[PDB]
């Protein structure tokens, strides 16, 4: 009754592989502001996948970089959740 | 049966690395904001339940180091593990204040046999660090 | 404005590194435990909890039998990506 | 809101690379069972609505070939698209006949910027594939 030495990771990253991850100037990265907010509205309630495919909109639609530099201006990221999980994870009940 | 089992003393331990200031020699910058991304997610993460701990302007030897004893720990009275890298990155790897460690090796410590109180469990890993160059332009 | 990466989901037999593993005469576990998910649930589960059941049927259901031991009773883990923005139901 | 729109006309294209025998010049082996797995696979993704195809003993042009077309299709009224890749690989690489092909060419065709008519709409890939010669020994 053996288990996998790889199995029940999660990997929730920022960005996806070979990307930049952005920062909104004065307070913190996209990604933590995202994640803090589904968490405070939803952290009880909903599954892990369920969670950070939300913080994967939110990312993806609420934000988008400005600058000086026409090089970084305008620019989007999203992030990249790997999952090895063998169940449903809810942080309560 | 579909779920983890969550009826355990506690949730579990949540290890916060929140790397802001850089040795020169790296050619990284202050990461501005982090302490307050730091400081939010401590409190949603105490919030769920976890024990909380926030390290800050950590080596490579030191986040090695306290995940490797993070894995040694008895975590069979807790539910889960869960760990938050805060800091400068590139593909595959995260930065110290001294220098770049794999991030492959900061999660090796928790593999099945090398940590068994949290088999069968959840290990958690969110990780805010840039992975390379590429800026995503968008579309539509 | 949507990012180019955004909305792909990669579900992977394995994890990055390992081997892949097929039981003699019938095929490969992850495909097996794929096929036997979808046809139980494959309508009425979101594509993320039917692959976390692929996951863990791959994972118990599953363990290589050989006569060299470098290749006997190993176990294997598949490994989704998701970059996925929404929940993903083949229905409605 | 939190679910993809699932009404179209169509589920969508499902493509299914069944890759069973293999060039000499590769040095890699038959598939056995692979002919029952792809038809396993077709039954169900026919039964969830996918109109799926089936080819065989893709050379890597082939494959490439085949996803950028399905790539410049008309996915208007396809809700999503999936790609199932049976095959022999290494990490990152997927084998056709004769040789090998990166798996992120095989997907980049269906990027935002490149495939406007799966804009905001599911992308699949299905990978059955070894990714290197690490074996999981397992624990307990």
């Amino acid at each position: 009754y053996k288990i996998p030495v790889e199995a029940d990771f999660l990997f929730a990253y920022s960005t996806v592989p070979g990307y930049y991850s952005w920062r909104s100037p004065g307070r913190g990265e996209w990604f933590v502001q995202a994640l803090c907010s589904i968490l405070e509205e939803h952290g009880k309630d909903l599954e892990i996948m369920q969670i950070l495919t939300r913080v994967n909109d939110r990312v993806a639609r609420h934000f988008e970089s400005q600058s000086d530099d026409p090089h970084f201006h305008e620019k989007k990221q999203i992030p990249c959740v790997v999952s090895m999980l063998t169940k449903e994870l809810y942080f309560s009940q | 049966t579909y779920q983890y089992n969550m009826n355990f003393e506690k949730l579990g331990k949540c290890i916060i690395i929140n790397n802001k200031n850089f040795d020169k020699v790296t050619g990284m910058g202050v990461r501005n904001g982090t302490d307050k991304d730091a400081e939010a997610l401590f409190k949603c993460f105490r919030s769920l339940g976890f024990d909380v701990i926030v390290y800050n302007d950590c080596s490579c030897a030191k986040m090695q180091d306290l995940l490797k004893k993070a894995s040694e720990e008895d975590h069979t009275n807790a539910a889960c593990f869960a760990c938050i890298l805060l800091s400068h990155g590139e593909e595959n790897v995260i930065y110290g204040k001294d220098g770049v460690t794999p991030i492959k090796d900061l999660t090796a410590h928790f593999r099945g046999d090398r940590c068994k109180t949290l088999l069968e469990k959840p290990k958690l890993f969110f990780i805010q660090a840039c992975r390379g160059t590429e800026l995503d332009d968008g579309i539509q």
